[PDB]
């Protein structure tokens, strides 16, 4: 139920270990352009 | 602006990329004549 509630929303992954290096070559791009960064969960 | 720094994971200053080359074109533009100013008589400000 967990799989099916995450596929069915539409929510992209904020790249938390290579992401800077995804954008490198979106919100997820444009925080590196604008100056802010979404933290990782605890 | 301390330095009795508590511990914690705190976010530093986004250390911004130096310039690395320089490419340039300008697709060879010629030159306008401006001398189109002094070649006629001065214009009249009615026929400006």
């Amino acid at each position: 139920l967990e799989d099916l509630l995450f596929d069915k929303v539409t929510l992209s992954d904020p790249g938390y270990m290579k992401g800077y290096d995804e954008c490198m070559k979106d919100l997820i791009c444009a925080q590196y352009v604008s100056g802010y960064k979404v933290l990782p969960p605890l | 602006g301390q330095f009795d720094m508590d511990s914690g994971v705190y976010s530093a200053s986004y250390f911004n990329a130096r310039s690395r080359g320089y490419y340039y074109e300008a697709a060879e533009l010629t030159e306008c004549d401006l001398d189109v100013l002094f070649k006629n008589d001065a214009p009249i400000i009615a026929n400006y």
